[PDB]
């Protein structure tokens, strides 16, 4: 019900896996020690590292491991390394500002300082997964990293498209944030030397949960009062980006079309389009798909044996299905 | 008549700003531009077209506006949201052959020199006073570059400003000229120089 | 004497590799058709392609394969990449005008498309690498990335530094150029599968001709006419970046010294500084530097039997040490 | 004097343009701007310093000009070609408790909200009737997040701006003053108000 009792279990690794990262990235250099401080900030946006370090101690328990081995440790960082610089080139693409008001290191420190630091954190992941020394896992982040720079390219192409099916929505959302998770999962399994079977329902776990992320922040994009965010809700879909609501309305109205495909020309078309959707009722589809995602993920969770990181991860799903309230 | 001369001012005052309108038009400003052109038809100037040709309609025009307009799906492909911009639109009419020609000029940001020219060369009729007819003759697109880029979805551009059907022409002013379409389309187009073209 | 008179041994393995290239990147979007073909252009740009493919020849001859296998291209193909992707996101930092006229892509399509291309091409480059199958090539063209992203970080601390020594600036130039190409011969040896000594041998021909290039080129920039490029000679001088010719000639002179430490305060100290070093003979001790380079480059080639290649790999020396004039 | 005025403002107005003279000056301008000092110290409006601390010198001033140049290596390090600007200097000067105090202000381009304080307090001493001699007393800096950035060169800064030794005081005016120091730099400097400090 709570980010930070959520990840309390887990919260002296992350401490020492900010003060790692830290050392790491502007080793003496100002500027970007400055920048570094800002970036990775203080504990918290764990979700990712934080998931990993779970199913670490799960399966280690479960594998009759004592303690984590550094090849955990070091995957917890490069899976942060790599979000966090997809986030920043996200940033400057699309140059749009004020996430969340955070203005952006890109309005921060300026558009070289941004490339720069996100071709650091790239080649230092690049490093520490060749030191890695298993092949198959690295196949699998390449996999990860190839899927997010063809996703970005292809995005551009579907712009405004007036018809689309949920097939290809939920691929895009895979290849945007789902395959990170899910091979993070995977990978901790296959360090922690457990049972093929085992690493396939965590890979499983971890796609349905990415999914339920990203479709639940789709929803939210919609209710959001503008002052919660910058700008006011819809702001995608009024950049030709559709989300699950508007296809779910799609089947049902014309107008909502004739409306797209003008590219919204007419004035207050914004509006009258976001109380058609809210309407033809797409929010409560979403929301069921959601529960259907997050329902498999919560069944997918059953091989593992009874404890305490078992009720963590759940209670991670329950958290994510209660964002929307 | 001078009041068609404030009344084809008034339509210069309210087309500005707007781009042709070949990319998006409020309705209210459609509607009332549509009435303009409505007005000037209505206060017809000398009408015959057929008879005119030679005097009134040869030469050169440029597309000052027209219902022609990329939205969306096709905008995306042709990648016109970015990257290329359309210059204008050329309609050299060849009443000496009983032909016509339209001419696109595309342009990027100076990407290169591209300059590029899209030209269809049709062939017309005389068939009626005032409703002529017109069919395709050829296609070509100029240089090899803009060509590399279109080779997709040359079709479909051809199809976007596609030069046949039958034409009726109204308004055959020394200056200015409207014409509606088989596709019930309206163009509204002026004079010009062949050397600017 | 001439690059196409160099390159034509292997220019259809060139021509293959430009179609697969221009195929790869930007598969059926308009936009980064066109700029995938601006990009690299047509044949030629081959130093270090045509540099991969003559040592892969020459060591499958003595090796006494009968063609190249697919994983020499792959190779190529990656060498490739990384080199134009490090040039397109060194255009966009440091913010300066002109490729020798030429604009970069970052002023013709702008700032979204470059560092979108670069992360497209840094992404195709890791994902290749992973399915090459070796741990210990894939070892070395890591280090070679991060330690190119080091070198970036690492510049910036270092500009006007009044005093530094001729290793300093040695070991910045192999962090800047020579890694790369020391790197690509020595990875086509090892896909050959030849002895380890002559691998070594490879590594030093590689290190060698990158440092021999890299001098040249500091040369060149002092000497040329401002026509010839863009910004008049002395460009990084004035931004702070010291040279060869400038370290040997800071053993002379302390005037030099205090110019340099003034940061170009007064007028026409720039001039005055170039007609300083063209007096104090650092040119010349540059060009014996240079010459050292290749002649321990020309001596390491000495391992390979009588071949043509061979003589390619001598004349392109010859051919570095000629661009002086 | 008027000559002190029409002095004192062509000083103004040659000075200005430069950021206080502290990042590099050429040669000339250098030398009429010391050579205008010069003939301001000429004509001196109020000799005897020292009984007229607690009256003319008594409170706060902002540097105007210095013979300080941070420039090079140094400038580099410490992150001033582009991450950081110098705001100003003040010397707020204490006679009642014999003290004074020297703060300068750093900034970023808004990357937080930093407005950071140097500041070295100093005990000073009233020896000659004008040259006055000083030593430290403290230094600091805040916030945190600055002394975070600064902690290697924290020596160096202060070695930069130390404010001790003795200090030779000229031209008291009721608004501004020239001063030397044992390292033979000059301080122009004039008045201001302690509340916008």
């Amino acid at each position: 019900m709570s980010v930070s009792s959520l990840l309390e279990v887990v919260a002296d690794d992350l401490l020492k896996l900010n003060n790692n990262l830290k050392s790491l990235v502007g080793a003496e250099n100002p500027v970007l020690v400055s920048a570094a401080e800002q970036i990775f900030g203080a504990g918290g946006k764990r979700l990712r590292p934080a998931l990993v370090f779970l199913v670490s101690r799960a399966t280690a328990e479960l594998a009759g491991l004592l303690e984590l081995t550094t090849e955990h440790q070091r995957l917890a960082e490069i899976i942060e390394m790599i979000h966090t610089a997809s986030l920043i080139h996200d940033d400057v693409i699309d140059d749009s500002g004020m996430r969340r008001g955070k203005e952006t290191i890109h309005q921060l420190y300026g558009t070289r300082v941004a490339v720069l630091a996100g071709d650091f954190m790239f080649a230092q992941s690049s490093w520490f997964l060749a030191n890695l020394e298993n092949i198959e896992v690295i196949k699998l982040i390449s996999q990860v990293i190839k899927d997010f720079a063809s996703g970005e390219i292809k995005q551009a192409s579907t712009l405004f498209d007036c018809d689309i099916t949920l097939d290809d929505y939920l691929l895009k959302s895979y290849y945007k944030t789902a395959s990170l998770i899910a091979a993070s999962t995977r990978s901790a399994a296959i360090f922690s030397g457990v049972s093929t079977a085992i690493c396939e329902q965590m890979y499983e776990y971890g796609r349905n949960l990415g999914l339920s992320f990203q479709v639940v922040d789709d929803i939210l994009d919609f209710t959001q009062s503008a002052e919660q965010l910058g700008k006011p809700a819809g702001s995608d879909l009024a950049k030709g980006n559709l989300t699950a609501p508007v296809i779910f309305a799609l089947q049902d109205e014309p107008q909502l079309r004739e409306i797209i495909d003008s590219e919204f020309s007419e004035t207050n078309s914004l509006a009258t389009a976001i109380e058609l959707v809210h309407r033809s009722g797409g929010i409560k589809r979403a929301h069921e798909l959601a529960r259907e995602k997050g329902e498999i993920a919560i069944q997918s969770l059953q091989c593992l044996p009874r404890s305490e990181f078992r009720s963590t991860l759940e209670n991670m799903v329950k958290y994510n299905l209660e964002r929307i309230d | 008549e001078a009041a068609l001369g404030d009344a084809k001012d008034a339509l210069y005052a309210a087309l500005e700003g707007m781009n042709r309108g070949i990319f998006g038009m409020t309705s209210e400003k459609r509607s009332e531009i549509h009435a303009l052109v409505e007005l000037l038809e209505s206060k017809n100037p000398t009408p015959e077209p057929t008879d005119k040709l030679q005097d009134k309609v040869d030469g050169c025009w440029r597309l000052v506006y027209s219902t022609i307009s990329i939205l969306g799906k096709k905008r995306t492909k042709l990648g016109l949201r970015d990257f290329i911009s359309l210059g204008d639109f050329f309609q050299m009419i060849d009443v000496k052959e009983e032909k016509a020609v339209n001419v696109i000029k595309f342009s990027a940001r100076a990407l290169k020199i591209l300059s590029g020219q899209l030209t269809i060369e049709a062939s017309y009729k005389i068939t009626t006073k005032t409703k002529v007819d017109i069919t395709l003759d050829s296609s070509t697109i100029t240089p090899d570059q803009l060509m590399n880029i279109f080779q997709k979805n040359y079709d479909m551009l051809l199809a976007i400003f596609n030069p046949e059907g039958w034409l009726e022409i109204t308004y055959v002013d020394e200056s200015l000229r409207i014409g509606r379409d088989d596709k019930a389309n309206i163009f509204v187009l002026e004079r010009a120089d062949p050397s600017e073209v």
